[PDB]
Order: structure tokens, then sequence, then C-alpha cells
């Protein structure tokens, strides 16, 4: 289909790549190998943001925090973190923060000798342990779910950081109660007109 | 409390590990690509004496070329960290946001 | 008489014509309104 | 096609074509084409929203003046209190009205875009000219001639003048439109603009 | 208030300001007969200063400590009689001068020695143009979309 209906669709995205809805209002894909990096970049931006979705919905639903009041246990010397209701012994800034660097820098290499353009994006082997990739037709429409599913993570992450930074202290669930408990007042309305009458 | 001797031996050790496991074939295939040179041609090729490339100081007979300059780079970098940290433990420093 | 309407098109008199109009207009609400620092 | 200045010749774009047209255009504004269409369709949509707020002012007010109804002022009912608070209902109308006008738009840049509807693709909007889409917007199947274009104009261009007119006296006066009306013809040759200044 | 400034009305530099000007006035007052001319004259003035520093006491203006009116320019909502309606007054001005100067040059352009009705001006053709500078920034945008208001060269 189309982003905008009666609008001409760019010359570069002719609707054949998955979830090619052309939308290009600035043309930053035109040259061909910008956009081929451009479109696993969406792809890797995705996954990642529809990992984060639930965490961190879920420990605010279970009453373990806030996604993020749980940062705040550093910038304090003392610092230890919690998992569940429980201290992790080795859960001090100084310990993770290594550990992250050195196990991320190793991953996020050797995820750059893939030089295949088609398997930077979907490698499979051993991620695709149960074999959803092999018939293609479901594995055009997986690609296409995927991507779609992933668009709507990356927008719910802007509105978790947005809401936060709009109402200080709050989380994405006690944002989304106070709405269900009178939805007709708690609105974006008082944020942007911020309870200023002119007159 | 930070013992300086674990500190230092530590960080060298992982900036030696990442220099030559991670971030090698990176750096090699970098510096592939950016030879000094001016008018067309190297320092060396214009004239310049003083310019030449010790070609038998950076020969080694590690299996990927891991040679002396790498170990001082990498070396040099793990101790800036090794030393960041233990300056950085030993004062009392407490941001206050919370 | 077409001219002397000719003459009076002319840039000068009609420049010192213009600006007199204007200054006279502009005396004028000073006159009736003045020491105006702000507009209310 | 008349004379809004009997002896003053109509301009060479103003052809007599156009419904409402009595060749005035004295500053040149629609001279080029592409400006004409678009001031054509400015035209109607003010008329149209000027007809409604028009009414909307007046007619309570002269029902509240009669007893029928009791409600507030139209410069008075925005403090009102409702069941959804001030910034919720202007929230709700800025979507709407951004979903509704660039679907509007579409059809001005291109005329046949936005006939067919979404999410039931089976309907569609038949062939029409611009401004006048009809079908579903014509419910009671009105027939558009002429003389219903120009009744159309005329009253939407007196509504704009009566919204200009009511803006100018509610902020010389500090009443509403009638109460002004009620006082000009309790005693007219002391009730002028002239006394208000 | 605003930048350590108090209002106007409150601060006592600006009523010593207004108390020692009309003194300065009365003093030459003693020198002219109560009903002369002059001893009218400057009574006038005494009127206008006490009228112009009410004027600047109810606008709600903000004195510094020197008891002069100090203008604030950043945006405030209670300050935009200072800065924002007149410049956007001046704005519509200039642009009308401006849009009427552009109009009788590109009429004239297409003649035989335009050069003459630059020194001799065509005065009905400037009659003409010269009203449509009330409806100038319509016109101003709506060359901005089409492209007859930059040339591209
Ligand atoms: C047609 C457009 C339109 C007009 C002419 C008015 C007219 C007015 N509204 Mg208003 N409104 C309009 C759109 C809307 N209003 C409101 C909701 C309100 C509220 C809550 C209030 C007004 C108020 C006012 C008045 C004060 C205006 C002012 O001085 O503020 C200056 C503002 C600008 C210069 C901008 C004025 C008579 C005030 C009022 O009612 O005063 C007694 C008031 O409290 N309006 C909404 C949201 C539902 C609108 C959206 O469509
Ligand atoms: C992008 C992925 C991502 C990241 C960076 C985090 C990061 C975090 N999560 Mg989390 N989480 C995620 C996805 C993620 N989560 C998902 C998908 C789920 C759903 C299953 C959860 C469910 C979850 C719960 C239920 C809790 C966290 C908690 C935490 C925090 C403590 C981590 C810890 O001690 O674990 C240590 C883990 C190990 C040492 C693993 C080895 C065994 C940390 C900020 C905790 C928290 O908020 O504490 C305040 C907590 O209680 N997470
Ligand atoms: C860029 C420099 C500049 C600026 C911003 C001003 C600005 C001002 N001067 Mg000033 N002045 C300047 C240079 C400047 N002057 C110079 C160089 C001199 C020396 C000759 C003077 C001499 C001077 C005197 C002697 C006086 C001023 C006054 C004023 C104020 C006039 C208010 C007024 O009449 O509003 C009313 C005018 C309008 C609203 C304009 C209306 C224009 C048209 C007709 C509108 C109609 C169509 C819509 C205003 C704050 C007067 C004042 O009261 O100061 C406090 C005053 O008495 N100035
Ligand atoms: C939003 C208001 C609006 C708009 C867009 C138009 C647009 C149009 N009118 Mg129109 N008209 C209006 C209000 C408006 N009118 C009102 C209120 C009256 C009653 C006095 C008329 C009476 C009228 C007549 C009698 C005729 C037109 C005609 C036209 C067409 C050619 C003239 C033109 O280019 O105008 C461009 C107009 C604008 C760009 C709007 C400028 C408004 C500025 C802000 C002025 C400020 C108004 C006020 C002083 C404050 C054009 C489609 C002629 C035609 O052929 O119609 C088919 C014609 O003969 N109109
Ligand atoms: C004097 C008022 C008036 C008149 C004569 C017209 C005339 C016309 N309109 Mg129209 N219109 C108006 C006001 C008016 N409009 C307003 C205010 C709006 C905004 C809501 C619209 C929105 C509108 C749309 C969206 C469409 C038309 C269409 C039409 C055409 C066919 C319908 C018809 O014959 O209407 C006859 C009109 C009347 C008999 C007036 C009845 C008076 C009512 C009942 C007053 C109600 C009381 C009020 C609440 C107070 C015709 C040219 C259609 C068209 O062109 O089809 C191709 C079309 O699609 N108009
Ligand atoms: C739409 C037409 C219209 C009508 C019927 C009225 C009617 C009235 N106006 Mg009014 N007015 C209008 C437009 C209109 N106005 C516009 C557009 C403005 C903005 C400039 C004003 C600004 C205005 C002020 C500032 C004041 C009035 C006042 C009045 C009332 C008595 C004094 C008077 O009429 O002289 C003044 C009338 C005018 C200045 C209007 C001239 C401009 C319009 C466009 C004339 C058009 C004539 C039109 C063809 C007639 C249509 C008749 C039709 C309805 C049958 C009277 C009820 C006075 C009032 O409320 O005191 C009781 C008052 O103080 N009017
Ligand atoms: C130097 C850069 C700069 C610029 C470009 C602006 C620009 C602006 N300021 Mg602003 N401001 C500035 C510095 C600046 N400010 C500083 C340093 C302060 C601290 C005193 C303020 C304090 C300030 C206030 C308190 C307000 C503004 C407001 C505004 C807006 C004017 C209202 C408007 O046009 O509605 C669009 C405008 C966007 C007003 C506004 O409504 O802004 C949204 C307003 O109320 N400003
Ligand atoms: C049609 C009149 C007109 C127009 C539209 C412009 C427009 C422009 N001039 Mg300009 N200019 C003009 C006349 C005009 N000028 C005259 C007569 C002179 C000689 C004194 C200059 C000297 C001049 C210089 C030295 C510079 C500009 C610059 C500019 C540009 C930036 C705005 C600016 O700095 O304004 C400032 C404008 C002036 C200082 C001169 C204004 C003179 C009056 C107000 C214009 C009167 C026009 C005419 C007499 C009235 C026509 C009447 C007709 C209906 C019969 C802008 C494109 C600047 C530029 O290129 O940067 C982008 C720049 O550096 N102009
Ligand atoms: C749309 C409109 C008004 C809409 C009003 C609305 C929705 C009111 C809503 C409300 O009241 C209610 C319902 C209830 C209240 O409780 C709340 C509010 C919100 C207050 C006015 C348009 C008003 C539009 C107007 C007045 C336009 C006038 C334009 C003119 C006269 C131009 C003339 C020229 O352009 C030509 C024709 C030819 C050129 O050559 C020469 C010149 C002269 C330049
Ligand atoms: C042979 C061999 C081996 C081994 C190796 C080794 C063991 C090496 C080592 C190496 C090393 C061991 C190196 C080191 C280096 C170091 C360095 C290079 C350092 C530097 C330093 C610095 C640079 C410092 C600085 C400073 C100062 C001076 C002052 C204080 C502060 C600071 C820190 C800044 C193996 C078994 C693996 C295998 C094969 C065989
Ligand atoms: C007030 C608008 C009308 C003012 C008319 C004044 C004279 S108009 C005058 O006529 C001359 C020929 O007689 C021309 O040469 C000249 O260009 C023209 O400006």
């Amino acid at each position: 289909a189309e982003w905008f209906p009666g609008q001409p669709r760019p010359d570069h995205l002719d609707g054949s790549a998955p979830a090619d809805f052309g939308f290009d209002p600035l043309g930053l894909g035109v040259e061909p190998e910008l956009l081929e990096r451009y479109k696993e970049s969406e792809v890797y931006h995705c996954r990642w943001a529809m990992l984060a979705v639930p965490g961190i919905l879920v420990p605010e639903a279970l009453g373990l925090g806030n996604w993020v009041k749980a940062q705040e246990w550093a910038a304090i010397p003392g610092g230890q973190a919690t998992y569940l209701g429980n201290p992790v012994p080795w859960g001090t800034l100084p310990t993770i923060l290594v550990i992250e660097f050195l196990a991320i820098a190793f991953v996020e290499h050797q995820r750059t000798l893939e030089k295949d353009i088609e398997k930077k994006k979907y490698p499979g082997g051993a991620f695709d342990p149960l074999g959803f990739s092999k018939d293609p037709k479901k594995f055009e429409e997986y690609k296409v779910k995927e991507i779609k599913n992933g668009r709507l993570a990356m927008l719910a992450f802007v509105g978790f950081c947005v809401q936060q930074s709009a109402r200080p202290g709050t989380g994405p669930v006690e944002n989304l109660l106070s709405h269900l408990a009178d939805p007709w007042h708690n609105n974006i309305g008082d944020i942007i007109i911020p309870r200023n009458i002119s007159p | 409390e930070l013992n300086p001797s674990l500190v230092i031996s530590l960080s060298t050790g992982v900036s030696l590990f990442l220099g030559r496991f991670v971030f090698f074939n990176f750096q090699r295939e970098n510096v592939g690509k950016q030879v000094p040179s001016q008018n067309g041609i190297s320092h060396f090729e214009a004239g310049d004496e003083r310019a030449k490339e010790y070609v038998s100081l950076l020969k080694s007979n590690d299996p990927v070329g891991f040679n002396i300059v790498d170990v001082l780079a990498w070396g040099s970098i793990g101790h800036i960290v090794a030393y960041y940290i233990l300056a950085t433990s030993s004062n009392g420093y407490d941001p206050n946001f919370f | 008489m077409r001219d002397l309407k000719t003459y009076l098109s002319v840039a000068p008199v009609l420049s010192t014509l213009w600006f007199g109009a204007l200054a006279g207009l502009l005396i004028e609400i000073n006159r009736f309104f003045p020491d105006a620092l702000t507009f209310p | 096609k008349g004379e809004w200045l009997p002896g003053l010749p109509s301009p060479a774009y103003l052809d007599g074509s156009l419904p409402g047209d009595n060749g005035f255009d004295p500053l040149g504004l629609a001279e080029d084409p592409e400006n004409l269409k678009w001031y054509i369709q400015a035209e109607l949509v003010n008329s149209r929203w000027a007809m409604l707020g028009v009414a909307g002012m007046l007619l309570p007010e002269v029902f509240t003046y009669l007893g029928i109804i009791n409600v507030p002022k139209w410069y008075d009912a925005g403090k009102s209190e409702y069941f959804a608070s001030s910034s919720t209902l202007f929230v709700i109308e800025f979507i709407l009205f951004h979903y509704v006008e660039i679907r509007r738009w579409q059809d001005i840049k291109n005329p046949g875009c936005v006939n067919q509807d979404p999410i039931f693709k089976n309907y569609s909007l038949p062939p029409h000219e611009c401004g006048y889409p009809g079908s579903v917007f014509n419910p009671l199947n009105f027939e558009p001639t002429l003389e219903a274009k120009e009744k159309e104009l005329a009253n939407g261009r007196l509504a704009m003048l009566a919204f200009l007119g009511f803006i100018v006296q509610h902020n010389v006066t500090g009443k509403g439109p009638f109460d002004n009306l009620v006082q000009h013809v309790a005693d007219p040759w002391h009730n002028t603009i002239i006394n208000t200044i | 208030d605003i930048s350590g400034l108090t209002p106007c009305k409150d601060s006592k530099q600006f009523a010593k300001r207004e108390k020692q000007q009309i003194k300065k006035l009365e003093s030459s007052l003693k020198l002219y007969a109560p009903e002369s001319a002059p001893a009218l004259a400057l009574n006038a003035q005494i009127e206008k200063t006490k009228r112009r520093f009410d004027n600047y006491g109810k606008y709600g203006l903000l004195c510094g400590s020197d008891g002069l009116p100090h203008l604030i320019v950043n945006g405030d909502q209670r300050h935009w009689g200072e800065f924002i309606t007149p410049g956007i007054l001046f704005l519509y001005i200039a642009g009308w001068i401006g849009w009427v100067g552009r109009s009788y040059l590109i009429a004239i352009s297409g003649e035989k020695k335009p050069a003459m009705k630059e020194i001799i001006i065509d005065v009905p053709l400037a009659s003409r143009i010269i009203f449509r500078g009330f409806i100038w920034p319509v016109a101003a945008y709506r060359e901005f979309l089409n492209g007859d208001l930059i040339a591209k060269d």
C-alpha cells in the first residue's frame, strides 16, 4: 500500500522490500548502498526496541520498581542492584560496566565479519533453531511482521521517554492507569497547554 | 584498598586481548588505507629520509602480525584505564543526585 | 498643463511632498498621543 | 455576471463562468490561475465555517433573550465547565481536523485521489468538482445548480462580514450582538458607532 | 520582578524623579506673572509630565535602581507591548513599502526606456500599486509557493 494516499511514491522505493510503504520525504535512502545500510540498521534497532518494551513494562507491573527508578541504585557509592527483590552479590557499577563493555564489544564484533548483505539482517542458522525461515513465502511475511511490530515498539520507546520527561517520577504503567481513571482530564492537553490560561 | 598491581595487570591484559582478538581487523584494514603522503607520494618518496618506515621494527613472528608497537599502544591504553580506576576509587566523590 | 503635471511627478518634488505629508502625520500623532514608550 | 462597481471593466481572468463572479478583484490577487484555484477553495471553506459560526453566536442569544433557553454568551461559553475540559477537547479537535483537512487537501492537489475510503474499500466518492463533494456529503440529493452555488457564496460572504462585525462590536462595546441590535433599534438616532467613540 | 527590577508604581526613585522634574519646572514659574502666557505654557508642561509619569505607572513598566523605565524583550507575555506588537506593526509597514516598490519596479520593466519612469514617476500607476500592500503578506506568501518571488537565474 502507501503511507500517504494520493501521493506519488519515490523512484528509489518500489515496494519490493519488506514493509515498503514508500515513506522517505527527506530522500535519505536515494543512494542504494546507504539504503542497504539503513535497512540493516532499522532491523537491528527494531529488535532492540522490541526487547525493551517487555523489560520496561513487566518489572513495573510486578511492583518491582520503574524503568527509570531501577537505574538509580548507582550514583550512590554503596549502591547494589536487585533482581526480583533479591540483591545481586556482584551487582556493583564498576563490575557490571566492565562485563557489559567486554560482552557487547565481543558480540557486536563478529557480527561485522558477516559480509553477505542478506545475512547481515537475517543471519539464520543458530539464530533460527526452529526453522521458521525455510519456507520462502512464510519467511517474507514474517519479515513484514517483524518490521511492522518493530516500528510500533520504536514508537512506544519514544512514548516512554517523552512521558517520563513530561511527568517526572512516573512510569508508563502508572501513566496508563492514571489515564484509565479519568480519561477526559488526564491527557496530553495539560502538558502541551501547561496550565496557562492566556486571558 | 585496591591493589595497584592487580588492577594494572588486569587492565593491561584486557586491553591487549581486545587489541589482539577483537579490534585487530578493523585497525589493520584502517591503517592499510591511511598512509601519509605529500603531492601524491609518500614523505620518504618525496625525499625525506627521516620519514622512512622501520621495516625491521614492525615485523614479528606472531601468527596474525602483532608487533611491539601494538603492544605499546594497547598497554598504554590499559595503563591509562588502570590508573583512572585507582585514582577514581581512592577519592570519596559522591555526586549527590539522589 | 500636461508638462507641469510631468514636472510635478519628478523625483525631488514628489519626495518633498511625500515626506512633508509623512512628517505632518507623525507630528499630529505625537501631538495627540505624546510620550508613547509601549503599545497598549 | 454583474458589476460590483458599474463602469469598471472586469479583469480578464474573471470570465463570468465561476459562481459568484461580479468582477471584484481590485488588488489583483487572482491574476495567476494557480492562485485563483486555491482562492476558490479558500473562499468556499471560509464561508461555510463563518455561516455556522455566525449561526452559533446569534441564534442561542436570540433564544436566550426570548426566555426559551438560557445559555452563556458566545464570548463567555469558553470558560464554562463541561465534561471533558478545554485542553482535551482541543486535542481531539486537532486530531480529527488533522485527518479530515489532509484528506480534503489531497483532493485539492489532484482531483481524484481520496475518493475511496481505506477501511471499507467497497465504497468510493463518485467523480465531482473541487469543493463540491456531494454523494455522502449531500444525503438529500439536492441538485448543485449554478443558482444554489451563487446563493451559497452570497450567504457565506454575508456571514463572513457578520463575523467581523460581531468581533469588532464585542471588542468596542463589550456586549453581545443581539443586545447591541436591541439597543440600536430602541433609539436609532442616539445609539450608533459615533456614540460609542 | 524580572532581572531584579521593580515596577515603576512601587519604586521610590521614579516618584523622586517626578517630583524633581516638577520642582525644576516650577522654579521658572516664579519669574512670571501668575496670569501670563509663559506661566500658562509651563503649567501645560507640568500637566504633561504628570500625565507621562502616571501613564508609565499604569502601563506596568519595570524600573531599575535609577527610576527609569527598562524594556523587557525576551518574550514575556506581560511585556509584549514594548517590543513584540510594535515590531509586528513595523514589519507590516515595511513589508508594505517593499512590496509596493517591487510591484512598481516590475510594472515598468518592460518598456522602451524604463529609466524615465524611475526619475519621473508615473503617479497613476503608483496610485494603482500603493493599496496592494494592505494584503502584502498573502501575495508575498503566494508568490513563494508558485515561484514568482525568487529569480532562479
Ligand atoms: C454585516 C453587516 C452589519 C450590520 C447589519 C451591522 C449592524 C450594526 N452595527 Mg456593525 N459592523 C459590521 C457589520 C455590520 N454591523 C462590521 C463588518 C464591522 C467592523 C468594521 C462593524 C463594526 C461596528 C461597530 C464598531 C459598532 C457597530 C454597531 C452596529 C449597530 C448600530 C450602529 C451601526 O449600524 O452603525 C455602525 C455600522 C458599521 C460600522 C458597519 C459598517 C460595515 C458594514 C460591513 C456595512 C455593510 C452594510 C451592509 C450591506 C448592510 C447589510 C444589511 C443586512 C443585514 C440587511 C447595528 C446593529 C454599533 C453598535 O453596536 O452600537 C449599537 C458600534 O458601535 N458595528
Ligand atoms: C523597491 C525598493 C527596495 C527594495 C524592495 C529593497 C530590498 C532590499 N534591499 Mg535595498 N535599497 C533600495 C531600495 C530597495 N531595497 C534603495 C533605494 C537603496 C539605496 C539607498 C537601497 C540600498 C540597499 C543596500 C545598500 C542594501 C540593500 C539591501 C536590501 C535587501 C535586504 C533588505 C535591506 O537591507 O533593506 C534595507 C533597505 C535600504 C537601506 C534602502 C531602503 C530605501 C527606501 C526605504 C526604499 C524606497 C523605494 C522607493 C523609493 C519607493 C517606490 C515607490 C513607487 C511605488 C513609485 C533587500 C532585498 C541589502 C542587501 O543586499 O542585503 C541582502 C544591502 O546591503 N539595499
Ligand atoms: C470562518 C469565520 C468564522 C468562523 C467562526 C466560528 C467557527 C465561530 C465559533 C464560535 O462562535 C461559536 C460557534 C460558539 C462560541 O461559543 C465559540 C466560537 C468559537 C466563538 C470567519 C471568516 C471570516 C472571513 C472574512 C471576514 C474575510 C473577509 C475578506 C475580505 C472582506 C476580502 C476582500 C478582498 O479579497 C477580496 C474579496 C478581493 C480583493 O481584491 C480585495 C479585498 C478587499 C482584499
Ligand atoms: C610473548 C608471548 C606471550 C606474552 C605476551 C605478553 C605477556 C606481553 C606483555 C606485554 C605488556 C606487559 C605490555 C605492557 C605495556 C605497558 C605500557 C605500554 C604502559 C604504558 C604506561 C603509560 C603510558 C603510563 C602513563 C602514565 C604515566 C607515565 C604517569 C601516571 C599516569 C599515566 C597512566 C597517564 C603470550 C603468552 C601471550 C603468547 C605468545 C608468547
Ligand atoms: C493623485 C493621483 C493622480 C495624480 C495625477 C498627477 C499627474 S499624473 C502625471 O501626468 C503626466 C502627464 O501629464 C505624466 O507625464 C506623469 O508620468 C504622470 O505622473
